[PDB]
C-alpha cells in the first residue's frame, strides 16, 4: 500500500497503488485506495481496507448530515476530527487505519490531516502513508515545491506512486490519480504500473538499473 | 498415505497409493511408495517421505553387503532389527512408518515398523493417514487361509478405502507380491482409477504471444579444438 | 495395558492383554507384551513400546552373552541387568518392567522396576495403566502358594477387571507358565474372560 | 482451550459476463482429512436474481447467507416490494459482515448478478466486509490455484499479438456463458489434481434477466 | 512524542518542546506544536502516547476555558495544575488511562510570581525551578543544576535553555528536529519564533 | 468453554430405500476409564424421529431435556399436535443446530456432536449432522468421531451416491451398520460391546433395538502371532 | 523469519518433444524490500540444468557445491553427468545435512545425451525426489505456478510451442506473487542445442 | 477420600473414609464426609470442600422450602437440584457428589454426580481419589439385594482396600443407614478394617 | 551501526557510512570509521552487531593481506567478495554467527572497471549500481532508481549521494551524524574530507 496527497498552488493531489495482500498471496491489484467521502472530500486507505471503506463512508453520512443541520458545507477539520473523535472510542480494539482527509474549502484553502487508529489526527502540506511510504517520500521531497502546475503535480505524485510500486513488494497495480479544487475532486484515470513503468523507463531514462 | 500389508497361503501383498502431498497441495500423482530393501524384501513407507527413502536406501545397501558376506539370502528379521535400531537411535526425529514384508529361507513375513523405534507382527497391517479407512476394509474381510487372488484383491480393496475416503491419499494402486520360491512381482500402478477427464478446452497459445527481450545460445558443450 | 505376574507352588506365570494404543485408536489389538530374554526367564513390558522393545532386547544380549561364558543366569541376574539399563536411562526412557523367571534353585520369582529404575522383588506384580483398577481385588485374592490352576484363574479374573475398566487395555488375554516342566503359552479370548 | 473457528475447505469462482454472470463453487465439505459430504451445496439463490457464497467455516457461512437472505425479505416488506440492486445487496452485505468486525464471520464470501443497467457483476467481500466490484474473482481453498489462469485466459494478462512481440496486447473480446462455463469447469478440474480439499462435484449459477438456472458436474471423489 | 522541556525564571515561565512526530519509521512532522493555552496566563505542554496527548490536552482546556466562562474569572496555576493532577490520578486506575505527561506553566496574576508544575501520567505533581519528562531530564538536569538562579531574567533562561538543547542535540540518538519555545508571563503568552 | 468430562464415541447412521438407520453405543467414558456401561444415547423425539448425541454426557442430557421440553410445547393449544402439526425430523435439526450455532457464538458450547435421523412428512428420508461448532452438513451415510474415519468408508461401499439408495434395502443397511459397529468395537478404545440401534421407515414407523451385542467376533489368530520380530 | 520465503523467487520445469523448458523470475529482496533484478535461478552443469529457489545464500551455495561435485565427476568419469544421475547427487546431498537442511526448492532438467530422453526433477528441502513426467514447480508462488501448469499444459509441445506455455505459466504466477517477478528467464533445451530467452514483464 | 452408596434389600447405606488433605498433610484425619440434605437423602462428598459443602448447604435449603411447600421431595428430586447447581456451575465447581435416599415408594436409590453435572441412576457408586483401586473388587462382589450386614460388610471391606492404596484416604470409616427403621450412624476404627 | 551506502560509476565506487556509534542512550562517538582497506583497489564498508562488525572486518583485512603477500599479487574484487560470502555463509550455521552486513566496493586493475558488492550477514552476495543495507535503502533507492546513469562521473555520483543524505537526514528518526565518504578508483583509495 503507497497512498500519498500533498498541497500545492492548484488544490491537493492525491494518488494511491492499487494492491492489496494476505501475506505473500497478491489478492488484488485493483482495489480503490481513494475513498469518495463526497464530491468535495478525499480520504485514502492504509492498514486494513474494511476499516478505512467503512469508517470513511460513515463520515461521508456525518458529513451530509451536518451540512443539512448547518445549511453550509463542513470543514475539512471538522471532518477529519469526526472520524478521528471516532476510532478514538475505539481505540485498543484492534482497527487498523492510516488515512489522510483531503478537501479545499474557502475558509481553509486546501487542507490535508492525516488520520490514523491510535488517535492522531495532523495538519500538513505532505502525507505519504503504507508500507511503500519510504519511496514516494524520497521522489516528493527532492521535486516538491507550491508553485508546481496541475500538469507537474499530477506527474509527481504519479512517479511517486511508480517508484514504490517498482521496490515495496507490497505495492503495484495501477496508480489512481486526483485532483481536489475547491468545486469538487476530479479523478485523473486509472494507470497501470506495467504499462507505465516502461513508458517512464524510456521517457525519462530513469530505471536505467533496469533492462527494457 | 495409506499403505497395506496381508499375508496369504504362500507368501505376503503389500499395497500403497501414490500420492504424496505438501500440506493441502499434491507433490506428486503418481508417487511411488513401495522400496525394494532386497530382491524378495520389500516395504511400503508413510510420514516423511525422503526419510522413507533414505532409510530403506541405507539398510537395503547394507543388507546386500551382508547377503555377499554370508553368501546367504537375506532376511526379513534383519531388516527389521536394522531398521528399529536405526529408527531408535533417532528418537523419531527420522519420521519413517514402514510395513516391511517379504520372503526368505525361513518362510514369508510381514512386519510394522513405527519411526520411534518399536515393531509389530501381523497377518493384516495398515499405516498412513488413510490407515483407519483402510483397516476398517481388512476387519471387515480378512479372513486366515486367503489365496494370492484373494490376499491381491483384499490389499487393493484396503487401498482404494484410502484413496477415496482419506485426503492424503489418492491417484492410482501400487502392488508388490512376494510368494515363496518365486521372483516378488512388482505391479507398478496395478489399478489406475483417477485419469483425469478430456480438458473443455486447449490452451496452446499462438507462436509469439509471450514478449521477448533477449536471445543467446547457452554453450553446454566443452572447450572446443583448433 | 494391564501386566502381572505371579509365583505359585511350581514357579511363575507371567500375564497380559494385547491392546496397543495410540490415543484412542488401537494399533494392534493382538499384541505380545510377554518377552522372552532367556529360556526360563521372560518380562512383561509397559510403557513406551520403541523403549520397552530397545531394553529388552539389549538384555536379551547380556544375558546370551552371560550364558555363553558362565552358564545359566539367575532372575536376579536377569531383572539387575534391567535395572541397570533403566536407571541409568532415567531421564530418556519411559519403561515399567515386571520381570519372571523361574530356577531349579530359587523357583519362581518376581521382579518389578516402575518408572524410576528401582527393583522390587515381591510374590506377585501388576502394573501398566489397568493395574490401578485391580490393586483391590489382587490384594483381596492372591494367596501364597497356588496351584497352576488357581494362579490361572486369578491372573485371569483380575485381567479380566483390568481389561473392563481400563480403554487402554483389551484384546486377548496371553499368559507364559515357567515350571521345571517347561515354559507353556497359554491364550484367552473376549468370549471367555468378559463373561467371568 | 475451545476454537471457535473451523475450515471446512472448499472453493468458489465468480465470473461476469456482459450480460450474465455465474458462481460456481464446489460441492465437497470436509474437516482435517476426512470427508464430511460429497454433495453439500454452497452456492445458493436468494431471491431478486441475486447468488450468494460465503466460503470458508461453513457455520458462519451458513449464518452469514441465512441473514442476507433474510435482510432481502425485510427489504421487500419495509420498502414496498421493491427489488433489491445487487450494489445495495453488496452495501448490505458489508453491514451484516461488519456488524461482526470483532468476531469475524471466518468467510471469503461473493455474490453475483445484474446491475441495474443489465450487465454482469460480482461482488467480493473479506472477512470483515471490505468490498468491491470485480470482473474475476476465485475464492477459498485452491483460489492461489485458479486466479493467475483466470488473469490469463480472461483478462488475456501477459498474452500479446503474434508478429509485434510485446508491443500490442491481445484484445480484450467478450466471452459468451458457454465460454466461461468452459473456463470454470477447466479451473475446478485443475484444482482437484493438486488441491486435495477441492473435489465431487461442481456447482454453477447462472444469472440472467430470464433468472437463476443450473448446471452440475462430477468432479474427481479421491 | 519526546522532549519537553520546563524552566521558570524571576518572571516567567518558559516551555520548550520538540517539533518532530514519528511513525515508527518515517518522521511524518517537523513542526508540531506540543502544547495548549488553557487560559490567558497558564500554558500546558505535553508528551506520551500517540492520539492520548491532544486528546487529554484538549479536553483540559476544554473544561478550564468553561471554568472561565462561567465566574468571569481565571483560574490560578496551582488550582490548573491540581484540576489536571486529580484527572490523571483518576486516569490512571481506569479502564484505558491516558498515556499522558505533562507541564503546566502559568503566570499567577494574584501572587505576581511565574509557576512551573511537572505532572507525569501517574497524576504525580511536583512545583519546580525547572523540569522535564522521559530522558530530556537525564541530559538537562545537570546543565540546569549548575547554571539556575531564581533571580535569572527570561534572554539568560533562553539562552540556558539553548545550551540544553544544544547538548540534546549532541548525545541523544534521536533526531527530534528541534524545539518551539513559547514564554509565559504577567502580558500572557507569546512564541520566540527564531530558535 | 469448558472442556467434555464424561463421553460418548461415535454414532453412525445411513440413508436406505424407506429409511434411516441409526446406531450408538451404550458407553459413557471418563476418560481412559470406562465409568458408565448403561448410557442410551440415541434419544427418540415423537415416532419419526431420532437424534443420536456423541461428545459430552452431561450436555447431552441437557439437550434430551430440551427437546423433552420441544415436544410439550408443540402440544400446546395445538388440535393437530399427533397429525399434520407433529414435530418434524427437520424442525428438531434445526431447532438443535440454532442452539449450538448460538452456545459456540457465546463461546460456551454444547460439547456434543449430533446426528438427527428421521423420516418427514411425505416420506423423504432426513438425516444430517452437526456439532459443538454448529457446522451442519448432510450426506447419504454419516458418522461422528471414530465412525467418520472407520465406519464412513464401509458404508459409503453401500451407498457411495444419492442414486444408490433406492437400491438399498434395509436388511442391507442394517447389515452394514452392525458391521461396522464391530468394526469400531476391534479398533475404538473408548467403544463398548453393547449398542443401541434405531430405524426410522415411511412403512413400518419407527423400531428402536436396545441391548444389542457386537458378535461374529475373529480372534483367533492371535495365537500364533508371538514376540515383536525375532522370537519363538 | 520463515527462511523459505525472505527471498523469493520462482522456477518451473516443464516436458516437451524430444525437448525440456526450464524457467525462472530474476527477483532477490529482503521480504517487502526489492534488491536485485538480475539473481539468476538456473545454472547448468555440462548439459544438465539446475533451477534452485529458497534461501538465496543456499541457492549461492549449492550452486557452488555442485559445480564442486559435477567437476571432480568429470576429471574421473570421463564424461559429463547425466540428468538421471546428477538428480541422485542432489538427493544424496541434501539428505546428509537433513537436520540443518539447506532451504531451498531444486528443480533438475536436461536431456540424457545417450537415450535421448527428456528429463525433469524436483525435490523438496531434503532431498525426496519428485519425478514427473509433465511438470515441476517451485518457490513462493508454487501454488500458483501449479494452477497455471495444470491447465495450460498439454504433453508433446514442440519446443517454440512449449517456450509460450511455460513462459505464461511463470509470467501470471509471478503477478499474483508479491515476492516474485522483476524479470524472468526461460531456457529452451534440445539434444544439442540450448536458447535462452528473457522475458519483458510487469516491474512491480 | 474414598466414598460409596449402595442399594441393598431394606434401603440404601452411605460408606465415607474421614481423611482430608493438604497435599500431604492430613488437615482433618476424622472428617465427616457423609451430609445430610433431608432425613432420609444425604450425599457423600468429593472434590473441593468449600464447594461440596457450599452446594450441600444450598441443596438442604431448596429441600426445606421444597418439604415446607410440597411435602416430602423424593431422591431423584435432591440428585436434581444437586445436578442442576453442579452443571449450571460447572466451570467454577470442582464437586463429585454421590446422592442417596429412602422413600417407601421407591425405596433405596443411588445417583451419582462426577464432575461434568451429570446424573447417573446406579445400583451402587463409588467416587473419591481412592474409588480407582477397587472398581475390580467392588465390580465382582456386589450383588442386588443384599442384607443389611452383608452391605456392610461389603462397604467396609471396599473402604478398607480403598484406605490401604489411596494416600489420600484414610482414617475412620463412616457410614449412614437409611431404611424405613430410621436413620444409624456406623463407624469402624483402623484397628477393625486393617486386619480384614 | 546505522547506515552504509554505494554508489558504482563510471570509473569508481562511492561508499558512504554514518558517523555515529550509539550504546542505547548515548552517542559515544560522532566520527567513526566504518570502513577497512582490504587492499589497494579494495575497501569493505559494513554495518551490524556491536564488536561482530570490526572483528569480521579485520579479520577479513588480514586474510587478504596475507594472501597479497604470499602471491605477490592483489586479489580481484570479485574473488575477494567471494572469500567474503563463504565467510559468512559459513558463519550463519555457526555456534554464534557474524551478525554482520558489508558492502565493498573495489577497482578491478585487470578489466579496468570499478566494481560494488552487497553482501548480508546470512552469505546472501549481489553484484549493483548502487546498494545499501538496514532501512537505508527504503529512503535512498527511490532516489538513486530516478537519477542513476551507468555513465556518470565521480563529481555526479557525489551529487546524488548528497541527495540521499539529505532525505535521510530529512525522514530518519534517527541521527546518525552525518558520513564519511570513500571513493575507490584506478589510483586506489581516497577519502573525501569534506561532506
Ligand atoms: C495497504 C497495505 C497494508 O497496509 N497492509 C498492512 C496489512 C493490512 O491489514 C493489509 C490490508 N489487507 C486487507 O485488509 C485485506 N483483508 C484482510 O486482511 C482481512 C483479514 C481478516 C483476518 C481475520 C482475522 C481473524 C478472524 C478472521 C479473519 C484485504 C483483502 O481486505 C491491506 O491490504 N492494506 C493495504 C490497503
Ligand atoms: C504419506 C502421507 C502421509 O503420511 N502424510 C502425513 C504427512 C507427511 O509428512 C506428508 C508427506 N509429504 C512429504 O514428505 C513432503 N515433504 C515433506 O514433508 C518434507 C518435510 C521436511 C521436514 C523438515 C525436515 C528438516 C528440517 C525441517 C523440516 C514430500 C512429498 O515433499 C507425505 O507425502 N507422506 C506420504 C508418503
Ligand atoms: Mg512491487
Ligand atoms: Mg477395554
Ligand atoms: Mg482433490
Ligand atoms: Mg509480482
Amino acid at each position: 500500500t503507497t497512498t500519498l496527497a500533498f498541497r500545492f498552488q492548484g488544490g491537493i493531489i492525491v494518488a494511491v497503488d492499487s494492491r492489496a495482500t494476505a501475506g505473500n498471496w497478491v489478492a488484488s491489484q485493483t482495489v480503490k485506495k481513494v475513498i469518495e467521502i463526497n464530491p468535495f472530500l478525499l480520504g485514502t486507505m492504509a492498514g486494513g481496507a474494511a476499516d478505512c471503506q467503512f469508517w470513511e463512508t460513515w463520515l461521508g453520512s456525518q458529513c451530509r448530515l451536518h451540512e443539512l443541520r448547518e445549511k453550509e458545507r463542513i470543514s475539512v477539520a471538522a471532518a477529519s476530527k469526526i472520524l478521528s473523535n471516532l476510532v478514538y472510542q475505539y481505540k485498543g480494539a484492534g482497527l487498523s487505519m492510516g488515512t489522510m482527509i483531503c478537501g479545499y474549502t474557502r475558509k481553509e484553502g486546501p487542507t490535508i490531516y492525516y488520520v490514523d487508529s491510535d488517535g492522531t489526527r495532523l495538519k500538513g502540506d505532505i502525507f505519504c502513508v503504507g508500507s511503500g511510504q519510504t519511496f514516494a517520500y524520497g521522489v516528493l521531497d527532492s521535486n516538491y515545491k507550491w508553485d508546481l502546475s496541475v500538469e507537474d503535480a499530477l506527474y509527481l505524485g504519479k512517479r511517486s506512486i511508480l517508484a514504490a510500486a517498482h521496490r515495496d513488494a507490497y505495492s503495484g497495480g495501477s496508480v489512481n490519480l486526483y485532483h481536489v479544487t475547491e468545486d469538487g475532486w476530479i479523478y485523473h484515470g486509472n494507470h497501470d504500473v506495467g504499462e507505465l513503468f516502461w513508458k517512464v523507463k524510456e521517457e525519462e531514462g530513469s530505471f536505467n538499473n533496469v533492462i527494457g | 498415505t495409506t499403505i497395506v500389508g496381508v499375508k496369504f497361503n504362500n507368501g505376503v501383498v503389500i499395497a500403497a497409493d501414490t500420492r504424496s502431498t505438501q500440506g493441502p497441495i499434491v507433490a506428486d500423482k503418481n508417487c511411488a511408495k513401495l522400496h525394494r530393501i532386497s530382491p524378495k524384501i520389500w516395504c511400503a513407507g508413510a510420514g516423511t517421505a525422503a526419510d522413507t527413502e533414505a532409510v530403506t536406501q541405507l539398510i537395503g545397501s547394507n543388507i546386500e553387503l551382508h547377503s555377499l558376506y554370508t553368501s546367504r539370502e537375506p532376511r526379513v528379521v534383519s531388516a527389521l532389527q536394522m531398521l528399529k535400531q536405526h529408527l531408535f537411535k533417532y528418537q523419531g526425529h527420522i519420521g519413517a512408518y514402514l510395513i516391511v514384508a517379504g520372503v526368505d529361507p525361513t518362510g514369508s513375513h510381514l512386519f510394522s515398523i513405527h519411526a520411534h523405534g518399536s515393531t509389530d507382527v501381523g497377518y493384516y497391517l495398515s499405516l498412513g493417514s488413510g490407515s483407519l479407512a483402510a483397516m476398517a476394509v481388512l476387519e471387515s474381510h480378512w479372513k486366515q487361509d486367503l489365496t494370492k487372488e484373494e490376499a491381491i484383491k483384499l490389499a487393493s480393496d484396503a487401498i482404494q478405502a484410502g484413496i477415496w475416503n482419506d485426503l492424503g491419499s489418492g491417484s492410482n494402486v501400487d502392488v508388490c507380491v512376494m510368494e515363496i520360491g518365486k521372483d516378488a512381482e512388482y505391479l507398478r500402478n496395478y489399478l489406475t482409477p483417477n485419469v483425469r477427464e478430456e480438458k473443455q478446452k486447449s490452451y496452446k497459445f499462438p507462436r509469439g504471444t509471450t514478449a521477448v527481450l533477449k536471445e543467446s545460445i547457452v554453450n553446454i558443450c566443452d572447450i572446443q579444438e583448433e | 495395558t494391564s501386566i502381572m505376574a505371579v509365583t505359585f507352588k511350581d514357579g511363575v506365570i507371567l500375564g497380559a492383554d494385547s491392546r496397543t494404543t495410540t490415543g484412542a485408536y488401537i494399533a494392534n489389538r493382538v499384541t505380545d507384551k510377554l518377552t522372552r530374554v532367556h529360556d526360563k526367564i521372560w518380562c512383561c513390558r509397559s510403557g513406551s513400546a520403541a523403549d520397552t522393545q530397545a531394553i529388552a532386547d539389549i538384555v536379551q544380549y547380556h544375558l546370551e552373552l552371560y550364558t555363553s561364558q558362565y552358564g545359566t543366569p539367575s532372575t536376579e541376574t536377569a531383572a539387575s541387568v534391567f535395572k541397570e539399563l533403566c536407571y541409568e536411562n532415567k531421564d530418556n526412557l519411559t519403561a515399567g518392567i515386571i520381570v519372571a523367571g523361574y530356577d531349579d534353585k530359587n523357583k519362581g520369582e518376581v521382579y518389578t522396576i516402575p518408572l524410576g529404575g528401582s527393583v522390587h522383588k515381591l510374590p506377585y506384580a501388576i502394573a501398566g495403566s489397568g493395574s490401578t483398577f485391580i490393586y483391590g481385588y489382587c490384594d483381596k485374592n492372591f494367596r501364597e502358594n497356588m496351584s497352576k490352576e488357581e494362579t490361572v484363574d486369578f491372573i485371569k479374573h483380575s485381567l479380566s477387571q483390568a481389561i473392563k475398566w481400563d480403554g487402554s487395555s483389551g484384546g486377548v488375554i496371553r499368559m507364559v507358565v515357567l515350571t521345571a516342566a517347561g515354559v507353556e503359552r497359554l491364550i484367552f479370548y473376549p468370549d471367555e474372560y468378559e463373561q467371568l | 482451550q475451545f476454537n471457535p473457528y473451523g475450515d471446512n475447505g472448499g472453493t468458489i469462482l465468480g465470473i461476469a459476463g456482459e450480460d450474465f454472470a455465474v458462481l460456481a463453487g464446489d460441492t465437497r465439505n470436509i474437516t482435517d482429512y476426512s470427508i464430511n459430504s460429497r454433495y453439500e451445496p454452497k452456492v445458493f439463490d436468494c431471491g431478486d436474481n441475486i447468488v450468494m457464497s460465503a466460503n470458508g467455516f461453513a457455520a458462519d457461512g451458513d449464518a452469514l447467507v441465512k441473514r442476507f437472505k433474510n435482510s432481502v425479505k425485510w427489504y421487500h416488506f419495509d420498502h414496498n416490494d421493491k427489488k433489491l440492486s445487487i450494489n445495495s445487496a453488496a452495501r448490505n452485505i458489508q453491514h451484516l459482515l461488519y456488524g461482526k468486525r470483532f468476531f469475524p464471520y471466518y468467510v471469503h464470501t461473493i455474490i453475483a448478478g445484474l446491475d441495474e443497467d443489465g450487465k454482469g457483476a460480482v461482488y467480493s467481500f473479506d472477512p470483515v466486509g471490505s468490498y468491491e466490484r470485480e470482473q474475476c474473482r476465485a475464492g477459498g481453498a485452491a483460489a492461489s490455484l485458479i486466479m493467475p489462469f483466470l488473469d490469463n485466459q480472461v483478462n488475456f494478462k501477459n498474452q500479446y499479438e503474434p508478429g509485434t512481440n510485446g508491443k500490442v496486447k491481445k484484445p480484450l473480446k467478450y466471452l459468451s456463458v458457454e465460454e466461461v462455463i468452459k473456463l470454470v469447469r477447466d479451473s475446478f478440474t485443475s484444482a482437484t489434481e493438486r488441491h486435495i480439499q477441492v473435489g465431487d462435484g461442481l456447482e454453477i449459477l447462472i444469472v440472467t434477466k430470464d433468472g437463476v438456472r443450473k448446471e452440475f458436474y462430477e468432479l474427481k471423489r479421491d | 512524542m519526546d522532549i519537553i522541556l520546563g524552566i521558570r525564571v524571576q518572571d516567567s515561565v518558559i516551555l520548550a518542546s520538540s517539533k518532530a512526530v514519528t511513525r515508527g519509521i518515517s518522521v511524518l512532522k517537523d513542526s508540531d506544536d506540543k502544547t495548549r493555552q488553557l487560559s490567558p496566563h497558564t500554558l500546558m505542554s505535553f508528551a506520551g502516547e500517540a492520539g492520548d496527548t491532544v486528546q487529554f490536552a484538549e479536553y483540559i482546556q476544554a473544561n478550564i476555558q468553561l471554568y472561565s466562562i462561567r465566574e468571569d474569572y481565571e483560574l490560578s496555576p496551582q488550582a490548573v495544575s491540581s484540576f489536571v493532577r486529580q484527572e490523571l490520578a483518576k486516569s490512571i486506575r481506569s479502564r484505558r488511562p491516558y498515556q499522558v505527561n505533562v507541564l503546566i506553566g502559568g503566570y499567577d496574576k494574584k501572587k505576581n510570581k511565574p509557576e512551573l508544575y511537572q505532572i507525569d501520567y501517574l497524576g504525580t505533581k511536583v512545583e519546580l525551578p525547572y523540569g522535564a519528562h522521559g530522558y530530556s531530564g537525564f541530559y538537562t538536569f545537570s546543565l540546569l543544576d549548575h547554571h539556575y538562579r531564581p533571580d535569572m531574567t527570561t534572554e539568560e533562561g533562553l539562552d540556558l535553555l539553548k545550551l540544553c538543547v544544544q547538548e540534546l542535540e549532541k548525545r541523544m540518538p534521536m533526531d527530534f528536529k528541534g524545539v518551539i519555545v513559547k514564554i509565559v508571563d504577567k502580558d500572557g503568552i507569546r512564541q520566540v519564533d527564531d530558535f | 468453554t469448558q472442556q467434555p468430562i464424561v463421553t460418548g464415541t461415535s454414532v453412525i447412521s445411513m440413508k436406505y430405500d424407506n429409511g434411516v438407520i441409526i446406531a450408538a453405543d451404550n458407553l459413557g467414558s471418563y476418560g481412559s476409564l470406562l465409568r458408565f456401561n448403561g448410557v442410551e444415547r440415541l434419544i427418540p423425539v415423537g415416532d419419526n424421529t431420532v437424534v443420536g448425541i456423541s461428545g459430552d454426557i452431561s450436555d447431552m442430557q441437557h439437550i434430551e431435556r430440551l427437546l423433552k421440553d420441544l415436544v410439550t410445547e408443540n402440544a400446546y393449544d395445538n388440535p393437530l399436535a399427533d397429525a399434520e402439526e407433529a414435530l418434524e425430523p427437520s424442525y428438531i435439526f434445526e431447532y438443535l443446530a440454532t442452539v449450538m450455532y448460538q452456545r459456540r457464538s457465546k463461546m460456551n458450547p454444547l460439547w456434543n456432536a449430533i446426528i438427527v435421523a428421521g423420516v418427514q412428512s411425505n416420506g423423504d428420508q432426513f438425516l444430517r449432522y452437526v456439532n459443538l461448532l454448529g457446522v451442519t452438513y448432510s450426506s447419504p451415510t454419516l458418522a461422528t468421531g471414530f465412525g467418520a474415519h472407520m465406519a464412513n468408508p464401509l458404508l459409503r461401499k453401500v451407498v457411495d451416491r444419492e442414486s444408490d439408495i433406492p437400491k438399498t434395502t434395509v436388511q442391507v443397511a442394517e447389515e452394514a451398520i452392525v458391521n461396522a459397529m464391530r468394526v469400531l468395537y476391534y479398533r475404538d478404545a473408548r467403544s463398548s460391546r453393547n449398542f443401541s440401534l434405531a430405524i426410522i421407515d415411511k412403512n413400518t414407523g419407527l423400531t428402536f433395538k436396545k441391548n444389542l451385542q457386537v458378535e461374529n467376533m475373529k480372534w483367533d489368530f492371535a495365537k500364533d502371532i508371538k514376540g515383536y520380530g525375532t522370537q519363538k | 523469519s520463515d527462511p523459505s520465503s525472505i527471498n523469493g523467487g520462482i522456477v518451473v520445469a516443464m516436458t516437451g518433444k524430444d525437448c525440456v523448458a526450464i524457467a525462472c523470475d530474476l527477483r532477490l529482496g529482503s521480504q517487502s524490500l526489492g534488491v536485485s533484478n538480475k539473481f539468476e535461478k538456473i545454472f547448468h552443469y555440462g548439459h544438465v540444468f539446475l533451477g534452485i529457489t529458497g534461501l538465496a545464500t543456499d541457492v549461492t551455495t549449492l550452486n557452488e557445491m555442485f559445480r564442486y561435485k559435477t567437476n571432480l565427476y568429470k576429471l574421473k568419469e570421463e564424461r559429463a553427468i547425466e540428468p538421471e544421475t546428477f538428480t541422485q547427487l542432489v538427493s544424496s546431498s541434501l539428505y546428509e545435512r537433513r537436520f540443518g537442511p539447506y532451504f531451498v526448492g531444486p528443480v533438475v532438467a536436461g536431456i540424457n545425451s545417450k537415450s535421448g530422453k527428456p528429463f525433469i526433477a524436483g525435490f523438496d528441502l531434503i532431498g525426496c525426489i519428485d519425478e514427473a513426467k509433465d511438470f515441476i514447480v517451485s518457490g513462493t508462488a508454487s501454488d500458483q505456478l501449479f494452477g497455471m501448469c495444470e491447465s495450460l499444459y498439454e504433453p508433446n509441445l514442440e519446443p517454440e510451442d512449449l517456450f509460450e506455455t511455460i513462459s505464461q505459466a511463470l509470467l501470471n504466477a509471478a503477478d499474483r506473487d508479491a515476492l516474485s517477478g522483476w524479470g524472468a528467464v526461460v531456457y529452451i533445451i534440445k539434444k544439442d542445442e540450448v536458447v535462452k530467452r528473457y522475458l519483458k514483464m510487469r516491474q512491480d
